[PDB]
């Protein structure tokens, strides 16, 4: 399954100064083409890597599981206001902080 | 680019179908559903029509472009530019002799 | 043409040798290799192949060893028979199948790679011999290993690595003062004993805490991946083989891991280590009457192991007799008794002070003069030991000829170097700034209820508590209380950042809770930008954040997060910092403003205090500027008057109504401060800092590489080299490349490349702003990867061109020959500062005549174009037999330039080598603690310098063929 976080790979501070915790942007947050509108990871498998990279990897803190972005990008050319949000949670273990 | 002129339009022969044709294409299955990768013997086949990815055998024994004309062991797929995988034809033996429909109707 | 039995070879991997054709298929062909016996089937079009066959002239060799001389071959049906004459033999008449050939047929020296089919481009032949004349150059220049480290430049640093680096098996304490960067001066001298070839293996023992960081620094800093040997890894090597230290050059390991079992210590002292490091050796407690089992083992090592490096400390105000324990492990025959050694600290001491007034500008008199004098063991002492007292003209320079004398004569200064913030110049100057808010209503009312409710709690947590007004609010107004709204500081600190919005402020608090309140209150009311610095991010994130931090206008403004600092390369352009909370301990307040306090910032500090009126902070900066002046000055009394003073000023913490009782402990601090200071001044070792900083020649070694660090053909050739490899350079724009690889790549994998792809940075200054980028130098891993994968192969060695040009005759003949003068050595000699791979160009005519010292390389090369390769392909055997004769053309000339670049690089080996061995004979007899191994080692290396320089040849690399047209 894909996930939600807001660790996303390569991805400047710039982009995730308007995220919260959970990966949604602020209610009230004034966006541009380009923005990323929400944080989402695909994820990657078969890593292999080797024991020693595999600690390099644990004291680096670096995420074989990731590597791949997901995440809606605002269309080109359109800059608005988000004035509403929902989430709609097929099986969910428990309502995410936003729902 | 070539200067040419006249282009040239007829029956095409069956061993002359047979030279264009890389393949036998056996089976009607295309992909795995699970592994995306082609099929062995399948409409979408990477030994008879070409490597998905650029200069990189299926298996991924042989991914350099060092190696322009080596046919991988395992994977029966040459190493070369995906852009081929546009050009290759294939082929069906069929049983019985079929009437093509154009010349009848 | 493909016919079963013929004999190709790949034009690339030429390695695997020759092949056979054992199948055809309608798309396919198969070879045959018997030097591996292995097939390969290739496609029929595009044909990447190379057939094998041989001319009349050639000689060839047998599967039964024997050699012959072809001189007629026929062929039908596609199979080639060789005739000629067995020259084992004599025998004439002597038929070998193709299919019999040996697979020992190399690259030869290009004039055979003529009839090989396809030949290489003409811009990686261009790329070949750019690149050896760039390392050909690079090799021989000066400050070798001096250039890579992720370091500023700083003199003392340079010095000390200039120095060391280049000493044979170097045996020395570093007892640098804390903060200075002792573990960089490491670094550089590991970075020069490991890149210069001297060593190749190399053991560091570091306490467990610290295991990671060197991991980090040595990765980061120094571009060397270490493995670190745990005991899982030791029973896995343990299987591997009977000595598990055999697998890797580089070890990082524990003190307390050595001691485990003996047989892992003698195993470790048997490794073989060329080099072994042990950061704070203070912590090795040694009694002549008992030692500890813990020096036991680091004696035991350090007697197997050439040179051993030994990082330390020096506190307590204590004197070099505490490093006794450790001098005797450095030399255990020169320092044997400790108390010849108290004997020679207590008589030098009116020798350094002597010197200490000579150099603070007082005349000495004789009787004191006649002292120093008696030091110095010679009769000619007095003229020069008279001007530099009666300050005549060269007093001056005759003070520099006796402190240059002294610390020739002085008797441990070339195996201890001390540092101190005093003898090193640089720093900036450090301004205060204090602004007294009024402590607001509810501040008051919250602490008044912690004072009823604390009816018993220490006066020790009562001063913690009410140190901190923010984590007792949490308390009777709730947790989570909106304080963020009332509190002055908060207000301050905003109105200040809107009014200074271009600088870059770096503002400190305790805790990294308060930092989160603290960017949610600037983002959610005035939207500043504020990246936190916390220990509970990992090390990725935290780079992030440095890197957005790092950003000159369009990035965070703020920074940062509870204590972590730590960030070795600093913020040399952040200039303004303010103390939103202040510490208990007065070292964690000099570290904290030592984070920023380091050479090389742009300007003068800016500190600005926020504290609220008539609480703890109130009395704390009252404390810390009149008192201590800790703010402006580094003195480090605060320790041993926090001390004497705890349990007084505690009182003073939990009540700060009252005031009487005060002023008088804040003369008492600065009696203190002075008394301190006093003993510091008078203990300072003048000579010993002036041995350790250099001089003028430090400073001008800083300056070459300032100058030498914005070579921008650098740059010029590392694109084209990544490019031509087949590197995907994006460039982000703001001095940063990221390089990712391609599908046309020239290798499997490269050592250093991964998919994912790195960032490089070509300036110092922003490798110094950004550790997660990658400082690319000359002598960068991946430089000088590259540059052994491309002279290593044989791409580039071999190409045609045309040339059209009015002016001259059609089908004329210039040759571009570029011969290699090589040594065979081995690099633990270090043959390379003297005879590296050179190029030898020679541009031929018909007659032989050269005309590169009037045809400029790059100018010629600009105007030339290449041909397509099939036409070309036999366009080459055109001149088959003309090229044979081209080639005793310069049979005659290349060994005029030969003899003369043997003969001149073996002149600069005598010469060079001989004044440094003198220089070391003269310190042997100037100096007691050069060893005899040392002097012998220098000789037998120039002996052995010179006995393979005698037998340096040369070959032929590359060869460029030019024929002009004017079709
Ligand atoms: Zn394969």
């Amino acid at each position: 399954p894909e996930e939600i976080t807001a660790d996303i790979p390569n991805v400047g501070e710039a982009a995730l100064s308007k995220l919260d915790e959970s990966g949604i942007v602020y209610i009230g947050a004034e966006v541009t083409g380009g923005d990323i509108l929400v944080g989402k990871v695909t994820p990657k498998g078969e890593t292999q890597l080797t024991p020693e990279e595999k600690l390099l990897r644990a004291i680096f803190g670096e995420k074989a599981s990731d590597v791949k972005d997901s995440s809606l990008r605002v269309p080109n050319g359109v800059s608005g206001t988000v004035i509403d949000v929902q989430v709609f949670t097929r099986d969910g273990v428990e309502k995410d902080k936003r729902a | 680019t070539e200067e040419f002129d006249a282009i040239k339009i007829a029956l095409a022969s069956p061993d002359m179908i047979r030279s264009w044709s890389f393949g036998e294409v056996k089976k009607p299955e295309t992909i795995n559903y699970r592994t995306f990768k082609p099929e062995r013997d399948g409409l979408f086949c990477a030994r008879i029509f070409g490597p998905v990815k650029d200069y990189e055998c299926l298996c991924g024994k042989y991914k350099r472009l060092k190696h322009r004309g080596v046919i991988c062991e395992k994977c029966g797929v040459e190493v070369t530019q995906t852009k081929v995988r546009r050009e290759r034809m294939g082929h069906i033996e069929l049983a019985s002799p079929t009437a093509h429909i154009w010349f009848l109707k | 043409p493909f016919t079963l039995g013929q004999r190709w070879i790949s034009d690339t991997e030429s390695e695997l040798g020759l092949g056979t054709v054992v199948a055809v298929d309608a798309r396919t062909v198969t070879l045959l290799f018997p030097s591996t016996g292995e097939n390969r089937l290739y496609a029929r079009s595009d044909s990447p192949v190379t057939r094998v066959m041989f001319n009349p002239g050639d000689t060839i060799t047998s599967h039964d060893g024997w050699q012959m001389q072809v001189e007629e071959v026929k062929e039908e049906n596609g199979l080639l028979t060789y005739i000629g004459t067995r020259l084992d033999t004599e025998e004439s008449g002597v038929a070998l199948r193709e299919v019999f050939l040996d697979s020992k047929l190399v690259f030869s020296k290009p004039q055979d790679r003529l009839f090989a089919g396809q030949i290489d481009r003409m811009d990686r032949f261009a790329l070949r011999y750019r690149a050896r004349k760039y390392s050909s150059e690079q090799f021989r220049m000066p400050y070798s290993g001096l250039r890579g480290q992720r370091t500023s430049l700083i003199p003392h640093q340079l010095n000390i690595a200039h120095d060391v680096g280049r000493r044979h098996a170097p045996r020395v304490l570093l007892a640098d003062e804390v903060g200075l960067g002792k573990t960089i001066e490491a670094g550089m001298i590991l970075h020069q004993q490991l890149l210069s070839g001297a060593a190749e293996r190399v053991l560091i023992i570091v306490p467990e805490t610290l295991q990671h960081q060197w991991l980090v620094e040595m990765l980061r800093r120094f571009n060397l991946r270490f493995a670190l040997f745990d005991d899982e890894r030791y029973a896995e090597a343990q299987h591997d083989a009977y000595n598990p230290f055999d697998t890797e050059q580089l070890v990082i390991c524990s003190l307390d891991f050595a001691r485990r079992s003996k047989q892992r210590l003698e195993h470790l002292c048997e490794a073989e280590w060329d080099l072994l490091v042990v950061d704070e050796a203070h912590h090795l407690v040694w009694s002549e009457d008992a030692p500890s089992r813990e020096y036991q083992a680091i004696e035991q090592l350090a007697e197997h192991v050439p040179g051993v490096l030994l990082l330390t400390a020096t506190p307590e105000q204590l004197g070099m007799e505490s490093h006794f324990a450790r001098l005797r492990l450095l030399d255990p025959n020169r320092f044997h008794d400790f108390a010849q050694f108290v004997e020679e600290q207590k008589n030098y001491r009116p020798v350094a002070d002597a010197v200490a007034m000579l150099l603070a500008g007082n005349k000495l008199s004789n009787d004191e003069l006649n002292m120093l004098g008696e030091m110095i063991g010679e009769q000619d002492i007095e003229p020069l030991l008279q001007a530099a007292n009666s300050d005549s003209e060269d007093a001056q320079s005759a003070r520099q000829e006796l402190v240059s004398m002294l610390m020739d004569r002085h008797g441990t200064s070339r195996v201890l170097f001390r540092n101190t913030r005093n003898g090193v110049k640089g720093f900036p100057k450090r301004e205060l700034h204090t602004i007294k808010l009024p402590l607001p209503t509810q501040y008051q009312t919250a602490i008044k209820v912690s004072g009823i409710m604390g009816a018993r709690k220490s006066a020790e947590d009562r001063a913690r508590d009410m140190l901190y007004p923010e984590r007792i609010y949490q308390e009777f107004e709730g947790d989570n209380a909106t304080w963020w709204n009332f509190d002055p500081r908060v207000e301050w600190l905003m109105g200040y950042l809107t009014s200074h919005r271009s600088q870059k402020v770096l503002v400190i608090c305790a805790k990294a809770a308060t930092a989160l309140q603290l960017e949610q209150v600037l983002r959610e009311r005035e939207g500043i930008r504020a990246a936190v610095f916390h220990e509970g991010m990992s090390i990725i994130e935290r780079d992030r954040a440095a890197a957005w931090f790092a950003e000159e206008d369009t990035g965070a403004q703020v920074l940062l997060c509870s204590e972590i600092g730590s960030e070795g390369r600093n913020f040399q352009f952040a200039s303004h910092m303010v103390m939103f909370d202040l510490p208990f301990n007065p070292d964690l307040l000099e570290q904290r403003i030592g984070r920023l306090d380091r050479i090389g910032q742009a300007h003068d500090i800016q500190i600005h205090v926020p504290y609220l009126e008539k609480t703890a902070q109130s009395v704390l900066v009252r404390w810390y500027h009149e008192g201590l002046d800790a703010f402006e000055h580094t003195c480090p009394t605060g320790r041993t008057i926090y001390d004497s003073v705890y349990n007084d000023l505690i009182n003073y913490l939990a009540s700060p109504d009252q005031t009487e009782g005060f002023d008088d402990l804040i003369k008492n601090c600065r009696e203190q401060h002075e008394a301190l200071k006093a003993q510091l001044e008078q203990g300072r070792d003048r000579l010993l800092e002036i041995h350790s900083n250099g001089g003028e020649k430090a400073q001008a070694l800083a300056e070459s590489i300032e100058e030498q660090d914005d070579d921008t053909n650098l740059i010029a050739f590392a694109m084209n080299l990544f490019d031509i490899i087949g590197i995907n350079q994006d460039d982000r724009g703001d001095n940063m490349i990221v390089l990712t690889p391609s599908d046309h790549m020239l290798v499997p994998d490269f050592p250093g490349l991964s998919e994912d792809g790195i960032t490089i940075t070509f300036d110092r200054e922003v490798a110094l702003a950004r550790e997660d980028a990658q400082f690319i130098t000359w002598e960068h891993p991946l430089i000088r990867n590259g540059l052994d994968l491309i002279l290593s192969g044989d791409t580039g060695s071999s190409t045609i061109s045309l040339l059209k040009n009015k002016a001259l005759p059609v089908g004329t003949l210039l040759v571009e020959l570029i011969y290699v003068v090589e040594a065979q050595a081995p690099k633990q000699l270090q043959l390379n500062r003297f005879l590296p791979p050179t190029p030898v160009r020679m541009l031929l005519d018909k007659n032989g005549n050269n005309l590169a010292a009037q045809v400029e390389f790059e100018t010629f090369n600009r105007q030339l174009n290449a041909v397509n390769r099939h036409t070309g392909s036999k366009l080459v055997n055109a001149v088959q037999q003309d090229v044979h004769a081209i080639l005793q053309l310069g049979e005659a000339q290349i060994e005029k330039s030969a003899r003369a670049l043997i003969d001149a690089a073996r002149n600069e080996a005598d010469e060079k080598l001989s004044a440094e061995l003198s220089r070391l004979e003269a310190l042997r007899a100037v100096n007691p603690n050069i060893r005899d191994d040392e002097l012998t080692a220098i000789e037998s290396n120039r002996q052995q310098v010179m006995e393979s320089l005698d037998q340096a040849g040369w070959r032929l690399d590359a060869l460029r063929l030019i024929v002009v047209t004017h079709q």
